[PDB]
C-alpha cells in the first residue's frame, strides 16, 4: 500500500492495487458548495447532473465505461471506471466530453430537461428525508452569513433563476489546472498513467480561482421547524469542532467514539459498553442516536443527532446526554479510552480499505488538494495509540466546558425547552 | 433612645439593598435577550393532507 504524487504541470496521484479487478480514473477540483454565493447556489449540483445525463452516459456505455460524480462543501469529482485493460479509453472520454467540448452538453434541449429533474429531487428531499435535512439546517444556523452555510444541493428558490450563462461563468473561474488533481485507483500503475497524459498535452486553463473574503465563524443559535403532523421528533446539536490540519484532529474523533451510535431494535446494540445507555433504556428515551466529528478547511462541528417517538420526555434525553459530556473534563476513566481506541481503528480501517475504487478516488483526491500528500493508515494508527486520558481532559476543557451550542429540530418538538435551559447544562456547578 | 443607632444601621441596609437591586436588573436583562430578539416566519402549507 503506497501512494505516489508527481507534478509536471499537472498534479497526478495514484494508489495501485494489483489484486483489484477494475480501475478508476478521474479529476477532482478544489471548489465545493462553500465557493458559491446565495444567488448561484446549486450550480455545482447542476454540473454533476449534466455530466451524468443520458446522452453522455450512452457514449460511455458503448465503450464499456461507467460514470460517477460527488458534490461536497470543499471539493467535487468526476470519475470514469472501466476494466483494467481499457484505461486509455477512459482517459480519452474525460478529454473529449469534459475538457475540450462543452457546447454538446450545454444545448438548450439538454439543459431544460436536466433542470427539471434536479428540481424534483430537491423537492422530494425537503419533504421526506427528515434526518438529513435537519443536519443541513444545523450547518446554516451555526455558520450564518458565511460561506460554510450554503446547502450542497441548493434551494428551490435559487435553482429556478439559473441559466446556461451561470454555469459557464462558474466553470471559467474554478475548473482550472491549478485547482485540479488527476487521480487513479484500483488496478493501474503510476508510470502508465503519467505517460498516457504526457503522450498528449492536456491543460485546462492558466490562472487562479477567486478568493473569498469572509472566513468561517461559529455562532451560537437555533432554528425550529415544528410540524405536528409528523410521527417523530428529529434533533441535532453541536459545538464548534476541529478543521483539517488540526493537531487535535484524532483526539476529537476518539471523543465521539466514546459515546458512539445506538439502535434500540438491534439486540447487540443494546449491550455496548457505553454508560449513557443505562439512563436511556430505563424509560426508552429514543430510537437511535449517533455522534460525529466533522472537519472542513476552516472549521468543524462536534455533536450528535437523534430520533424519538417519546415526545413527552425530550427534556430528559437532552439532559442525560449533556451530563455525560461533562465527564470528559472531570472523570473519564482509562478503560473507556482503551475501548474507544480499538473501535476508532476498526472504523477508520473499514473506511479506507473497502473494495470500491470509486470511494478510494474521492478520498485520495480530497486529501492531496489540501495537504499536498496523503497520510498512510499505518501512521494514523500510531497517533491514535499515543493518546492518553490527560489529552482527552485537556481537549474537552477547551472545546466543551461552558461553550456555546447550535440546535436544529423538526417534527413534534414542543417538549424541547428553550436555549438557556440547554446552554446551562454545558457546565456542572459542582466543579 | 435608639435614634442614633437606628440611623447608622439604616445606612448600611439601604446601601446593600440598592446594590442588589441594580445588579438584578442587569442579570435579568442578560438572561432574557434570547427571547426578546426571537423572530418568526410563516409559509402556508400545501393542501390535500
Amino acid at each position: 500500500a503506497e501512494v505516489t504524487q508527481l507534478s509536471n504541470g499537472i498534479v497526478v496521484a495514484t494508489e495501485h492495487n494489483p489484486s483489484a479487478h477494475t480501475a478508476s480514473v478521474g479529476v477532482v477540483f478544489g471548489s465545493g458548495a462553500a465557493n458559491e454565493n446565495p444567488y448561484n447556489n446549486g450550480v455545482s449540483n447542476l454540473w454533476k447532473n449534466i455530466f451524468l445525463s443520458k446522452e453522455n452516459s450512452a457514449v460511455a456505455a458503448k465503450e464499456g465505461l461507467a460514470l460517477s460524480s460527488n458534490i461536497s462543501r470543499d471539493f467535487q469529482s468526476y470519475i470514469v471506471s472501466s476494466l483494467p485493460g481499457s484505461t486509455d479509453k477512459s482517459l480519452d472520454f474525460l478529454n473529449q466530453s469534459f475538457i475540450q467540448q462543452k457546447a454538446n452538453l450545454l444545448s438548450s434541449s439538454n439543459f431544460e430537461a436536466t433542470k427539471k429533474s434536479v428540481l424534483k429531487q430537491v423537492q422530494d428531499f425537503e419533504e421526506n428525508d427528515h434526518p438529513n435535512r435537519v443536519l443541513e439546517h444545523l450547518h446554516s444556523t451555526a455558520f450564518q452569513n458565511t460561506p460554510l452555510s450554503l446547502p450542497t444541493r441548493g434551494t428551490l428558490e435559487s435553482l429556478e433563476n439559473l441559466v446556461v450563462a451561470d454555469l459557464e461563468s462558474f466553470a471559467n473561474n474554478h475548473f482550472l489546472n491549478s485547482n485540479a488533481v488527476v487521480v487513479g485507483t484500483g488496478n493501474i500503475k503510476h508510470e502508465d498513467l503519467v505517460n498516457s497524459i504526457e503522450s498528449k498535452n492536456l491543460s485546462l486553463q492558466t490562472g487562479t480561482k477567486p478568493v473569498l473574503k469572509k472566513k468561517a465563524a461559529f455562532l451560537g443559535s437555533e432554528v425550529r421547524l415544528r410540524d405536528d403532523t409528523l410521527p417523530k421528533a428529529w434533533i441535532s446539536l453541536a459545538v464548534e469542532g476541529e478543521p483539517v490540519n488540526s493537531p487535535n484532529y484524532f483526539v476529537a474523533k476518539l471523543a465521539a467514539q466514546i459515546f458512539g451510535s445506538y439502535n434500540a431494535f438491534e439486540p447487540a446494540s443494546r449491550l455496548q459498553g457505553i454508560k449513557l445507555l443505562d439512563n436511556i433504556q430505563e424509560y426508552q428515551l429514543c430510537d437511535n442516536f449517533n455522534h460525529f466529528s466533522l472537519s472542513y478547511k476552516d472549521s468543524g462541528l462536534w455533536g450528535f443527532s437523534t430520533a424519538t417517538r417519546n415526545v413527552t420526555m425530550i427534556d430528559d434525553l437532552i439532559h442525560f446526554t449533556l451530563k455525560q459530556w461533562n465527564r470528559l473534563t472531570i472523570s473519564v476513566t482509562d478503560t473507556e479510552v482503551e475501548r474507544a481506541k480499538s473501535l476508532l481503528k476498526l472504523q477508520l480501517g473499514q473506511l479506507y480499505e473497502s473494495g470500491n475504487p470509486v470511494n478510494d478516488a474521492n478520498l485520495l483526491g480530497a486529501e492531496v488538494l489540501i495537504k499536498g500528500s496523503k497520510l498512510s493508515l499505518g501512521e494514523a494508527f500510531k497517533k491514535i495509540d499515543a493518546i492518553t486520558v490527560k489529552d482527552v481532559k485537556a481537549w474537552a476543557g477547551k472545546r466543551l466546558w461552558d461553550q456555546d451550542i447550535a440546535i436544529a429540530g423538526t417534527g413534534q418538538i414542543e417538549g424541547l425547552l428553550d436555549y438557556m435551559r440547554i446552554r446551562s447544562d454545558m457546565s456542572m456547578m459542582r466543579w | 433612645p435608639e435614634h442614633d443607632e437606628r440611623k447608622r444601621l439604616g445606612l448600611k441596609t439601604v446601601i446593600i439593598l440598592s446594590s442588589l437591586y441594580l445588579l438584578s436588573i442587569w442579570v435579568k436583562k442578560f438572561k432574557w435577550a434570547g427571547i426578546k430578539t426571537r423572530k418568526f416566519v410563516f409559509n402556508p402549507p400545501k393542501p390535500r393532507k
